[PDB]
């Protein structure tokens, strides 16, 4: 018996790759110029089928954090955010004097000076603002207040038209790469996953604006879901998805409304016309979360032995991160999740308040402010919590009361939340062998 | 037939070909996804080529299924076709190839692809 | 008698495309700094030379309408348009307090305040407007006018450097695909064109940018030339091309100059410097045209049969449609085209007045309002009128006295105008036949 | 030779063939027709890539006149060898056939292109 | 093997050729420098696919060192076999050939990778 | 000698108040606005 080398072309061999992805969804309405800041038809509707494949016995190592999708959809979000507001206002005519007074608590009510249509007419104009999108000029007085940014930060409206309503967005591979699917929920983010599957494009994948808690993405199978790049990082974050979801219909119960005002002639701001006033609302009733907790605490304990757990309340840190967080509509909350979190957990047999904010500091950046359109709507959000970024307490405080606070300490850690199961990798169809041959 | 499908083992495998092929080349002003999408075909079309162009210096590109009487260096695996073909799987085997892989993938191109030419000068030339 | 499976490589077989397309023209300077909105070469002039050949025997269906060139056109000079204003001024401040005069009619004069160089000292300064491009902001008082955009959107004026003159484009199909040809005069856009050839690029189209009447466009030959989607829908456009062509020199009788000054130190305006006033207008004698249209009415009763026909202005709509439009150098027409179309066709035996204006709505959009430059010139417009957009009148009169109207309906049909003969295909280089072979 | 010419009958077409295939590949800060000439070109090199595709999987990218021994399936056009070369002609060929084509698209990359060193097995394996 | 070497005398010179053919393919918000990377690899890729279009009529993008029984036209330069494998040069043989390459550029796409199969005419039809 | 201490109006962060405010300048920065006067030049640009 002898040997030569020989190849068959295109066998399935694959690696990791820093390869660029893009979008494919149903088509909206195929308007090209389409009201929409994730896919105005300028994503191309690659075909709405997932026409997935089975990888029976493709033993495939996973690795959720040197992904690159995460950095990718950081970066690719982000440059939609901002090829969303560049064809809408910026507000440099905003920035100014404004006059506000104290109504039925914190949706202060106020009024200022600006430039109209004309670069030369003053016009007074009202709004209501959040007290949360202002900070005092110089000195505790009535006049004297300005939009939170103007300290160091421009702001941008986008026109109602342009909706951070989350449409999913499917990543497409390009040809010559594909993902890989861990095809269970027993399942997490590194190592094997024994039972797997190929696509050439994501299931669809919620943008899930999410802050604290996952929104919108998808349930597990057999055990609630725990992620992490490294557990006995306690500063790191750490990911749930439940078995169960649990539903959340915030809202805001003030009648508030669009003032149209122009702002040079081209320009249109959104003012905040006004009707009694209450604070911005969460109904969700305690013993389901309660109990689906105690089913969370006992997952997490498989890590940790047999400890009574608690999960304490965000602290102390910048509110637009503190706070959990996300759209309806147009408009943003940032809730006092507290009320949520701060239960406890024993091993033997064992609804929020909120405030509004029209200004947001979104992906942390400095500059590039969003004055987030206060929406023509009674508000009203329709939508499931289904996971949780935690952070266990890093003061390591061993063998009595381990525990955990909610956090949002990346936004990357927010796509992470469905990311999980999609590995993205290059093929390499360069099959050598051993064979034996003479050519024709 | 399947994309993918490497736990056939490497024969069984080989039932199917073309169809992985196929997925080398097409999935079966600007917003951020306009240049991305031109960006992601242009690196696809340049890797598709790269492997036609190695399918050139390789030869085979026309055969694809390939030969040459490169020798099979002994330091690589003395795995056994049989086993190859019915048991081992083309991941696995990558896994096991790799370390050799940069070595083949310039000694292919040896003279059969490479040369020939310069021995077919004693063939039709005096 | 066997037979196997063959294939031919490259053989000719082409479908319908919705592929893009790209620019060419000769080259005017080579210099890519060569002032103008079209092709200042960054339109690449691949080959000037249209190196088509003979469809010998080809038959092929045309479709004028589900042909993709028309929105392509329309969605690229719109581009154009932006990418030709972004590298000029934004007017952001004009919209400003006008005060006006009236002087020898409707050529108002003017003067405003407004920044200098300076974003602090306020000057006085000076302009002619036609009164069409302005309104009172509020009442009839003599100080208080605005720019007609301001009410809701941003004038933009490019330099006179970017000349809107209509220098031609040739459409480049890119390689595998390919345009089609209609090789005959006598055809219309809807089934067979029996004669025909192919071209890598288009004749020069002629992107005049017509509004009514088409300008500058070929003759046809053997009969007036008719082209409709469906000429049972009396609403929707009809557009004649002349087998005779006709000449229009249009004038500014006013010797009217460029004052320049700078609105912000980067930012030259335009304003409109004066020399007795008369209103622009039109040559064309009548008889010409007249029996022109007498040919018109018949080619038009070859499919009605025999009405007495009358052509009628066009009435109520906005002025920026119901007038014939088009640019002279680099400054804007709206002429009542009552005069030319206010005309009777029996069977039996059988000069236009204008508005200038320097605000346009171009393609109808909102926001992006173009202040044309004032051309320093008693502007002379030498130019050919060789077709129509057509209305016919929903009076469906019952075969007594049914009629027309001239539009501006569309401006993809101002460019149908030319996009009929041209049909856009890919070719599929696929030829699977039967034949015998076995393998070498 | 000429561009085009699908009126000549099929074989007399056949007189022409490459110079259509280099139609199919040329010929013969942003800015808005810079972007499109550069979309433009990627769709043409990938399309013109997708039928050397086509042309691996089917063979015949080294022969760009092509042989197999895939069966002509009589479910499809029984129309005369002598008809097709030497009276009917290539869109008004392709507009019969489409119908099939879809099938033959497929069915095409059979073994001599898909499979056939599994039987080169047998010519050069004990 | 190196590349460029034209000054290695032409047969000399073929001792090297793939290493070149690599080096036609591979180096071996948008902006400024992406947009640049983005027109230089689809100037390079689709010059790239002109040569294996070439390759394709020429035939030969299979076995890269071409065979064709075209005629070398005694108009063009004499020069004997021996001088130009052993003394003479690439980029100076260009030099004295492109003059004439118009013609071959052309009369290279005969039967052989043009025509041929209507002659396979005669030897697999009645 | 020939570099000028200079002083200006202009907006804050707030399009409301001149707030003045101060810079050197290089004398080649800057022309005369018209005159000969202490408070009257521009940026050469
Ligand atoms: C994920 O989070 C999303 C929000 O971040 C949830 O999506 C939608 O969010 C909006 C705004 O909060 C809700 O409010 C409005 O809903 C109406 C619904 O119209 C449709 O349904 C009626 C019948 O019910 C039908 O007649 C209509 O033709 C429509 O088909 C819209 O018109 C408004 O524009 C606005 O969207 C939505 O109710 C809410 N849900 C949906 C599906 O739109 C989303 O529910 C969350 N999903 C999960 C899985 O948690
Ligand atoms: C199609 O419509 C076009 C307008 O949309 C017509 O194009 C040109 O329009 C301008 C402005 O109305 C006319 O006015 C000027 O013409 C001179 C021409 O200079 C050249 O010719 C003289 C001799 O006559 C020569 O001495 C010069 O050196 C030049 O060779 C230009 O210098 C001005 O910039 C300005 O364009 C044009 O007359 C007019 N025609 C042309 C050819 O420019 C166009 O006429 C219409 N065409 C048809 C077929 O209907
Ligand atoms: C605080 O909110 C109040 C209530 O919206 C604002 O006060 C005043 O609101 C009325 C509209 O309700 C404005 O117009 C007046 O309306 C009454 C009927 O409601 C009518 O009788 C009057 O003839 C007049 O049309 C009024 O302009 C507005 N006041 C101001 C200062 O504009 C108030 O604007 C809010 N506070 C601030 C600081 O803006
Ligand atoms: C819109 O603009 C007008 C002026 O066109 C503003 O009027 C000004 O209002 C203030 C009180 O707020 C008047 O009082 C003076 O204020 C200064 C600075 O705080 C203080 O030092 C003085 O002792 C005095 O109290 C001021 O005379 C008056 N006019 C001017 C020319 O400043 C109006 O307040 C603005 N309104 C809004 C809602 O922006
Ligand atoms: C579920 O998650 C675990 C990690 O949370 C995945 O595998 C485990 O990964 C860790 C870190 O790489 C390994 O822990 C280290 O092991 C060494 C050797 O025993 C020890 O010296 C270190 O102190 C540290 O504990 C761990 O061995 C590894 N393996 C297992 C079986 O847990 C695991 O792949 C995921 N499994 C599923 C079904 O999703
Ligand atoms: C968060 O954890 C804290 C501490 O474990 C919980 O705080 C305690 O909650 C009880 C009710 O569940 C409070 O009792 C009420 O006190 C008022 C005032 O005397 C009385 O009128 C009521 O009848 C009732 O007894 C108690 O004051 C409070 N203690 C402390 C130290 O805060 C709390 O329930 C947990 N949940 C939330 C959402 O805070
Ligand atoms: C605030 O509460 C109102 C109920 O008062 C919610 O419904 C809206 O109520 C207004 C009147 O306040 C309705 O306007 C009227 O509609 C009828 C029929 O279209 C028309 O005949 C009247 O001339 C008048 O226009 C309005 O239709 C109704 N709906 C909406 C979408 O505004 C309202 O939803 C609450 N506000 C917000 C911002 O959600
Ligand atoms: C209406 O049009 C008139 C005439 O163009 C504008 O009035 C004034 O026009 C003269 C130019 O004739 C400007 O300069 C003056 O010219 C005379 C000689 O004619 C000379 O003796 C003076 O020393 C001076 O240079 C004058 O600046 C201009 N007036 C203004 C207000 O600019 C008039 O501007 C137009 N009406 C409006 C409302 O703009
Ligand atoms: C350019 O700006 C100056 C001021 O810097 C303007 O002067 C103003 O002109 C008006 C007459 O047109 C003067 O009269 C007053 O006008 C008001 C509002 O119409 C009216 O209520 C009074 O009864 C009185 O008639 C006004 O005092 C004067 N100054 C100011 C500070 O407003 C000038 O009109 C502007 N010119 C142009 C060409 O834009
Ligand atoms: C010139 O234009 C006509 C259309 O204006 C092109 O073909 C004609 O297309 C129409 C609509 O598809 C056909 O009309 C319909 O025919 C049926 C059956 O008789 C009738 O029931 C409907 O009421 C309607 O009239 C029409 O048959 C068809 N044929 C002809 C000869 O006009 C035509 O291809 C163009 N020809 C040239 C030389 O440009
Ligand atoms: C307005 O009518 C004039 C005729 O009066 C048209 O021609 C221009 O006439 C002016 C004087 O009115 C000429 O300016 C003078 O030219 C001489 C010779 O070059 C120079 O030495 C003097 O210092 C003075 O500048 C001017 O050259 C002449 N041509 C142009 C293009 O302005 C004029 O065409 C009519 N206006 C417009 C804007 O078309
Ligand atoms: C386009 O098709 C026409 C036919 O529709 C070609 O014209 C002539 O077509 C016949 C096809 O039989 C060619 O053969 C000749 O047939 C006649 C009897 O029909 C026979 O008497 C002649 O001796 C010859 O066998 C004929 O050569 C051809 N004549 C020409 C050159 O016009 C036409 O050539 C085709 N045009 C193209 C695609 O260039
Ligand atoms: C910032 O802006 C203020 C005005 O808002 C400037 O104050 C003005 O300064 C001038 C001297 O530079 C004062 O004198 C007067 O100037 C005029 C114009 O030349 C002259 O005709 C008079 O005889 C007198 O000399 C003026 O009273 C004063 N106030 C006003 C309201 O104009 C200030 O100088 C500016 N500072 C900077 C650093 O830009
Ligand atoms: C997956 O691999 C399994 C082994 O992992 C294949 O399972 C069987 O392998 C034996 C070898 O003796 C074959 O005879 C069986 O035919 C294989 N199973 C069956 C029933 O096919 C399994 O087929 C491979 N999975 C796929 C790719 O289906
Ligand atoms: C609080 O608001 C009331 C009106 O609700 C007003 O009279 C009072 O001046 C305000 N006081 C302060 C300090 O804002
Ligand atoms: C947040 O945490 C602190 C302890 O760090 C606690 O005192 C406080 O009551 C909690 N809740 C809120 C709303 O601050
Ligand atoms: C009309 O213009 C003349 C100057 O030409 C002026 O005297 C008169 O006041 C104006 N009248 C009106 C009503 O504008
Ligand atoms: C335009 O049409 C109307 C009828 O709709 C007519 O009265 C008018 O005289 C026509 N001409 C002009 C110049 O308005
Ligand atoms: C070039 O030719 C010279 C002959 O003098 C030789 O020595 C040298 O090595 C050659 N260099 C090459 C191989 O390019």
């Amino acid at each position: 018996e002898n040997l030569w080398v020989t190849v068959y072309y295109g066998v399935p061999v694959w690696r990791d790759a820093d390869t660029t992805l893009f979008c494919a969804s149903d088509a909206k309405a195929y308007e090209t110029e389409k009201h929409n800041v994730w896919a105005t038809h300028a994503c191309v509707p690659t075909d709405p089928n997932p026409q997935e494949i089975h990888l029976d016995n493709v033993t495939e190592k996973f690795n959720m954090w040197k992904n690159n999708m995460v950095e990718q959809m950081h970066t690719d979000i982000i440059s939609l955010w901002d090829q969303s507001l560049k064809p809408c206002v910026k507000l440099t005519p905003l920035c100014v004097t404004l006059h506000c007074t104290n109504v039925t608590e914190g949706l202060k009510n106020c009024s200022f000076n600006m430039t109209t249509e004309l670069r030369d007419k003053r016009q007074k104009v009202y709004s209501l603002f959040y007290r949360l999108d202002i900070v005092p000029i110089n000195e505790n007085q009535g006049s004297e207040y300005r939009l939170i940014n103007c300290n160091t930060s421009a702001c941008t409206q986008a026109c109602p038209k342009v909706s951070f309503e989350p449409i999913p967005i499917h990543y497409c591979a390009p040809a010559g790469f594909a993902i890989l699917k861990c095809k269970d929920e027993g399942f997490n983010g590194t190592g094997l996953c024994k039972n797997v599957s190929t696509v050439q494009c994501t299931h669809g994948i919620k943008p899930v604006v999410s802050t604290q808690l996952l929104l919108n993405g998808s349930l597990a199978e057999k055990n609630i879901t725990i992620r992490s790049e490294n557990i006995t990082n306690n500063a790191k974050i750490i990911i749930v998805q439940l078995v169960q979801p649990v539903t959340i219909k915030c809202i805001r119960p003030n009648n508030n409304t669009r003032k149209s005002i122009r702002i040079g002639p081209g320009q249109a701001f959104y003012a905040t016309g006004d009707i009694d006033i209450r604070q911005a609302h969460c109904n969700v009733s305690r013993s389901r979360w309660n109990k689906t907790l105690q089913e969370v605490a006992e997952k997490l304990r498989t890590y940790f032995g047999n400890k009574t757990i608690i999960f304490a309340n965000s602290s102390g840190g910048d509110l637009e991160i503190t706070t959990h967080s996300f759209n309806c509509g147009g408009e943003f909350f940032y809730c006092n999740t507290s009320g949520l979190f701060n239960s406890t957990w024993y091993v033997n047999s064992t609804t929020l308040p909120c405030r509004i904010k029209q200004i947001i500091n979104m992906w942390q950046r400095a500059g590039q402010c969003m004055y987030a359109p206060p929406i023509p709507g009674v508000i009203k959000c329709e939508s499931n919590i289904t996971g949780l970024l935690l952070t266990r307490d890093g003061g390591k405080d061993n063998n009595v009361n381990e525990t955990f606070r909610p956090g949002g300490g990346d936004m990357r850690d927010n796509w992470r939340s469905e990311l999980y199961k999609y590995k993205v990798v290059k093929i390499e169809p360069l099959g050598v062998a051993p064979t034996r041959c003479k050519r024709r | 037939g399947f994309l993918g499908a490497a736990g056939s083992t490497m024969g069984a495998a080989s039932n199917t070909l073309t169809v992985q092929a196929r997925q080398l080349l097409s999935g079966i002003k600007l917003t951020v996804w306009g240049i991305k999408q031109l960006q992601a075909r242009v690196l696809a079309v340049e890797r598709y080529l790269e492997v036609q162009q190695l399918l050139g210096i390789w030869g085979c590109s026309g055969k694809l299924i390939c030969c040459t009487n490169v020798p099979w260096n002994s330091s690589w695996s003395n795995k056994s076709l049989d086993e190859i073909w019915n048991n081992m799987t083309w991941l696995q085997w990558d896994k096991e190839i790799n370390n050799y892989t940069q070595l083949i993938y310039r000694l292919i191109e040896e003279s059969q692809f490479q040369q020939e030419i310069n021995e077919v000068e004693l063939l039709a030339l005096d």
